[PDB]
Formats: C-alpha cells, structure tokens, sequence
RNA sequence: AAUCCGGUUAAUAUUCCGGAACCAGAAGGUGGAAUACGGCAACGUAAAUGAAGUUGGAGACGUCGGCGGGAGCCCUG
C-alpha cells in the first residue's frame, strides 16, 4: 500500500503501490523484488466543458503491474490502499499474461474509480522531472 | 521453414493470451489452447509439392469451459491414434473431445 | 545479390512480376544454382538435388525466362 | 585512401569513408551506448527504436545521468515542500 | 564490532535496508549520497554522524564510543 | 549523401560496353502489425501518435612518443 517510485527501466519516474512485496527473495528475482502496480499514462486534466466521452478519454489512465527490486524502487511517505488491490497480486497473474492482462484491466478500473472519486490526486497526477 | 522465416499465416482467435498450440503427430489437424476458455481446432493438409502451399483452415471452436482467475484452457493433448483432444482446465477438469 | 534458401519463396518471387529472368548454372559440385534477377536484388538458390532442380525448372512460371548454363 | 587487390590481380587504391562517431550524452558528454556509431547521414535510415533508448530522455543523456536527475529533482521537491511548510 | 560498509554499493545496501545503524558521511561523499542517507535516516530514525572511507556506514556500534 | 568489377579505342573510362549494387526524392498499392514491448539492470525487437515551446549530439577539430590489431609490399617453405 506504500507509494513507491521507479527510477530505473522503461517505467522511469512512475509512481507505484506495493500490492505484494517479494523482498524476502524469489527464484525468479534473487533480490529485494516487489510486484507493484503503477500508473504510466496519468489521466489528462478533464474540463467540464468537454463532453462525457471527452471527459472519460482524458480521464483514462493506463496502469502497469511489474516486479522491481527494492534498490530500483524508492519509498515515499504517502500511501494508498484499496480492497481490490489486496490479494490480486500473485505469481500466477505474472505467469499467465491473460491473468496479468485482467489484473492490469482491474487495476486501471480501480485507479479510474479513484481518479473519478478525486482520491490519490498526487499519485494520479504525473510527476515532473 | 521452406516458405520464409516470417510466419506463413497468423491467427488471433483467442480473446485472451494464447497459452499453447498443438499439432497432431498423425492426423492433419492442429489445436490451440488459451486462457480465454475457448479452444480452436483447425485441419491442415501439407503437401510435399513445391507449388502446393499448405492449406490450413479452422475446423471447430471448442467452448463451454470454465474460466477461473482469468485462466481457461491450460494444457491440450492430441490422441496418438485418432483426432481426440484432451484439454485440462484450471478447475482440474479434463475434457476429451473425441 | 541476395541468396535465397526458401524454394517456395523463390517460386513466389517468380510468381510476382518483380522477377525478370532465371538462369540455372551447373557448377562443378553438381549443384544447380537457380539465379533469378529481380529489379532490386539477384535471387540465387543452389539446389544439390538434380530431381529437385528438375522439379523446380518444371514448376517455374511460364513467363519467367529460363536460361541454361552460361 | 585504401589499397585493395582487384579480381583481375590489379592493385586499386579506394577511398575510405570516415568512421562515424557515436552520439554523446547531453549532460555528462560521454558517448551514448546502445546506438550505432556512423555518420549523421547514415544513421538517418535507422528506426526510432534503433536510435533512441526505451527510457525517459533516452538518446540525449546517459542512464546514470537520468537517475541522478531524477534523484536531484526529488531532493529539490522535498526541500521546496519543507521550505513552503516552514514559511 | 560495528563492521563498516563504507563504499558505494555496500554503504547504500546497508543504509537502504536499514543495516547501517550509524552513518558518518564525510565531506568528500557526494551530496546526493548524503541527501539520500538523510532521507533514509528520516524514514527510520537513524544515527547520522555527518563527519566533516567516503561514507562510514557502521552496521552497529558494539564497542564504539558513539 | 550515394559504384565497383571485367572487357573495349589510332587517341576513352570509377563516364563507354557487359554484369552487379548503392543514394536521394516522389506518390499511391499490397502485406504486416495498429485501435508496442521484456529484463533489478546496462540493453534489445518488424511496426510501437507528439503542436507550440525547450535542450543536446554529430558535423566540428591542437601536438608528440611508445604499445596493441589488421592490411599490403618485401622475405621464405
């Protein structure tokens, strides 16, 4: 549930939330790994003048679930927890891309609900650099 | 291998990730299993003639398979004698499409 | 000069109008080199099997200009 | 000029193209990694993936500089937030 | 007693994981390393000697006078 | 930015001939994907939106000495 940022790889400068920690070590990742789901495409600044389809398109966000090491991650004071974000992270979802795709779809749906509710605004807004 | 390094044909039947594909060692048929719970069965005749390209067309689309945790058909096996497909699901149920 | 090891691709290349002529050169190693000159590249296929070369020559498109060993 | 041997057993001096210099990082100045080292005109035909890395600011700065820039921005943001709270 | 992880990777590994109980970042250490150590110390209430071994990252104290 | 070989004259060749490529620019057409990706990582793939505005690299760089790699000439079986 702790908000984390990725400073390495393609998803550089992307905020993520630790759905399941693998810091205890794993055969796949012999390091302080952590399978987390973050936001790659932050929702655009939706304007009330825009249409309902226009608002949803701007508010659409692309999530991303990946496993990264603790060194590659960066802890943050802020933290967000979701009921649907607990228990849905497992090796089976990572192993099965269809399970991963459904996991990505569910995570985006939860994030879209969070963005629609106005929660996690700092996480929802992309960070500058 | 005799046509090109690029695939001779492409298919995207599965609504989910294409888990595995199996071609019968004897029967001129191929099967593809995916996590979508739908298994596609195709009949393909391959001729040794240079001008005779492989004619592969779909034959059936198996359905009515339970999907658990976004996982459907996982392992598909073809019978050594006839065109019978043994598909094992995520629920421990094995369907033998004779 | 791009040597091609796919017999079906060579037949497809001959099927397309990009091919201009095809020359079958008989080498000392008894390997038939089917060299077809296209607009942008020279397609050469070397077949050691005489029967396969004979089948390839028989199955070649009629529009293609079959050439003997120069 | 480069001297070569012709198939007609003739010695031919052929012009040699200048070796291309790999692009340098914007911040550090060190040559970039993962890209071809050819002339500016020759590298044009390469695709975007073959010309730019799959990372933020890829193709213009090194990855180590990118991590340093990200860390520096985070430290500056924390300092600015603390300064704003104190004020 | 308090074996030091002074360096670049050893100091970061000890500090980030919280292994380094006491940190003595010398003036020669990079400011980013000092700032990251300060951020890590703030997140875990660690001891930062901050000496005026680039960064003495002691895993423990034991017989240390600190 | 982008071309070599062999041959050819009374006097010509990277120009001519025969054969084989490369560059730039141009449209539409086909097919492929498209409604980008994996690895802690450096990095990689057939594709994989980017206006105004901002930044960088190459081009585009002083001189000498020694060493390594290769090529050719020469030497030698």
């Amino acid at each position: 549930g702790k908000v984390a940022l990725i400073t390495r790889g393609r998803f550089a400068g992307k905020k993520v939330v630790i759905l399941q920690a693998i810091d205890q070590g794993s055969k796949s990742h012999p390091f302080g790994h952590a399978v987390v789901a973050g936001v790659e495409r932050y929702p655009l600044k939706v304007t009330k003048s825009m249409g309902a389809k226009r608002i949803a398109r701007r508010s659409r966000v692309k999530p991303f679930i990946k496993v990264v090491n603790y060194n590659h991650l960066m802890p943050t004071r802020y933290a967000l927890e979701l009921d649907n974000l607990k228990g849905l992270i497992t090796a089976d979802t990572f192993k099965e891309p269809t399970q991963r795709s459904a996991a990505r779809k569910t995570v985006k749906k939860t994030f879209e609900e969070k963005y629609q509710s106005g929660k996690s605004a700092w996480f929802f807004t992309p960070l500058r650099f | 291998l005799d046509f090109s390094s690029k695939p001779y044909k492409n298919l995207r039947y599965h609504s989910r990730a294409l888990r595995d594909v199996s071609y019968h060692p004897s029967l001129p048929l191929f099967c593809s299993g995916s996590d979508d719970g739908d298994v596609q069965v195709f009949h393909g005749r391959v001729y040794s003639d240079l001008l005779a390209n492989p004619l592969i067309v779909p034959l059936k689309i198996l359905r009515n398979h339970k999907v658990v945790d976004n996982v459907g058909v996982l392992s598909t096996c073809w019978h050594p004698k006839e065109a019978w497909l043994f598909s094992a699901g995520a629920g421990g149920e094995i369907r033998m499409w004779t | 000069p791009r040597q091609i090891s796919d017999i079906k691709q060579f037949l497809e290349i001959a099927r397309r109008k990009d091919a201009t002529s095809a020359r079958i050169k008989k080498n000392t190693n008894k390997d038939v080199k089917f060299k077809l000159r296209c607009s942008k590249y020279l397609y050469t296929l070397v077949v050691a099997d005489a029967k396969k070369a004979e089948k390839l020559r028989q199955s070649l498109p009629p529009d293609l200009t079959v050439t003997e060993v120069g | 000029t480069r001297i070569i041997k012709t198939p007609g057993n003739n010695i031919r001096y052929l012009h040699i193209k200048k070796l291309g210099t790999i692009p340098r990082c914007g911040d550090t100045g060190v040559p970039l990694q993962g890209i071809p080292a050819l002339r500016p005109r020759e590298f044009a035909r390469l695709s975007h993936n073959k010309k730019t890395v799959q990372r933020a600011y890829g193709g213009c700065l090194s990855a180590n500089a990118v991590k340093d820039r990200i860390v520096r921005a985070f430290l500056i943001e924390e300092q600015k937030i603390v300064k704003q709270k104190l004020k | 007693s308090g074996k030091y992880v002074l360096g670049y990777k050893s100091t970061l590994k000890t500090l980030r994981s919280g292994k380094a109980k006491l940190i003595l970042i010398a003036a020669n250490a990079p400011p980013l390393r000092k700032s990251e150590l300060e951020y890590y110390a703030m997140l875990s209430r660690c001891s930062v000697h901050h000496y005026s071994v680039g960064v003495l990252a002691v895993i423990d104290a034991g017989d240390s006078d600190i």
